[PDB]
């Protein structure tokens, strides 16, 4: 068909079989680079911004604010954009001039914060932003939003499940807000019924998820993996329907991301990197010799052309 | 970090 605008078109992304990973081709990854806005946060830009409008919590004139200029603020411009929204992204003043770049060229309006404060401060200027006149402004808080594991099982989910023909028996995801992972389990396990593996990625330097279901002290810590390792546990991730926990190193996330590139001819991310060093583990245990394990690649190369990926 |  013919999509309204380009919100419309997200997702139907392809599973492509890994040759120099997992056992006897075991191993199939979901390309969500070939989104609108070339990254898995397309869906829940679109689907946040949907239900925003279905409850009336959006309305025409009113202005979307938020603190992110990752995949989801892009997301979250591309569809302010095509829907005719005005948008209003906070942001350290020190991040990079291609970022700002991009989400300038969306039509964003760009609200640089003090370096010094970080992530912090350009959370605290979004949350002052809409205090200021509460009835001008929307944030979307992709962390906490139903709306964002919702468009995973109504979507991200189904397809697996579609082009796989039932026969996917793990789930592979790094979890950042914990929206695939959740959506995408929801659905196989509870729309579908089948008793799959869900595996949630996290980075080495910032187990989390580990450390909490352990009973242990939680300690973040930094790490290079883009997207994934959030230092908390996002309320958009359902630790219920979590089978197991695989960390990975961020040296180990970026070598296999430069392995998909070049021996697969996959231009994967960084967290795309580390979701297959984890699914290449278990793909290489006995117990998963005959088991259709399905890896979610969040993003593509180019987006990284700047970082340690290249 | 959170900048996702």
């Amino acid at each position: 068909a013919i999509y309204a605008d380009n919100s419309y078109s997200i997702g139907n992304t392809p599973l492509v079989r890994l040759k120099h990973f997992g056992h006897n081709g075991n191993v199939v990854v979901k390309i969500e680079g070939r989104n609108p806005s070339y990254s898995v946060k397309c869906r829940i830009g679109a689907n946040m911004v949907w239900q925003a409008e279905k409850d009336g919590t959006l309305t025409k004139g009113k202005e979307i604010v938020d603190a992110t200029s990752g995949n989801t603020g892009i997301a979250l411009a591309y569809v302010a954009a095509a829907r005719g929204y005005k948008i209003t992204l906070t942001m350290p003043e020190t991040m990079s001039l291609e970022r700002k770049r991009l989400l300038c060229g969306l039509g964003v309006n760009l609200v640089l914060t003090e370096g010094a404060k970080g992530m912090k401060g350009a959370i605290a200027k979004a949350e002052e932003i809409v205090a200021s006149d509460p009835s001008r402004y929307v944030m979307l808080k992709q962390f906490e939003n139903p709306a964002n594991p919702q468009i995973h099982r109504e979507t991200t989910g189904p397809e697996i499940w579609k082009d796989t023909d039932g026969k996917v028996d793990v789930v592979v995801a790094g979890v950042g807000t914990g929206g695939s992972i959740t959506g995408i389990s929801r659905a196989i396990k509870l729309d579908f019924g089948k008793q799959i593996t869900s595996v949630a990625v996290e980075p080495v330097e910032s187990p989390v998820i580990s450390q909490t279901l352990a009973g242990e002290e939680v300690k973040p810590g930094p790490h290079k993996i883009q997207g994934i390792g959030a230092g908390f546990i996002p309320k958009n991730l359902d630790l219920s329907i979590i089978d197991r926990v695989e960390t990975v190193d961020s040296d180990t996330a970026l070598a296999t991301a430069r392995r998909l590139m070049a021996e697969e001819g996959i231009l994967a991310g960084i967290s795309s990197g580390a979701a297959v060093a984890a699914a290449d583990r278990l793909a290489k245990l006995p117990e998963f010799a005959d088991k259709l394990i399905v890896v979610i690649l969040p993003s593509a190369s180019e987006r990284y052309l700047s970082t340690a990926l290249f | 970090n959170e900048n996702i």
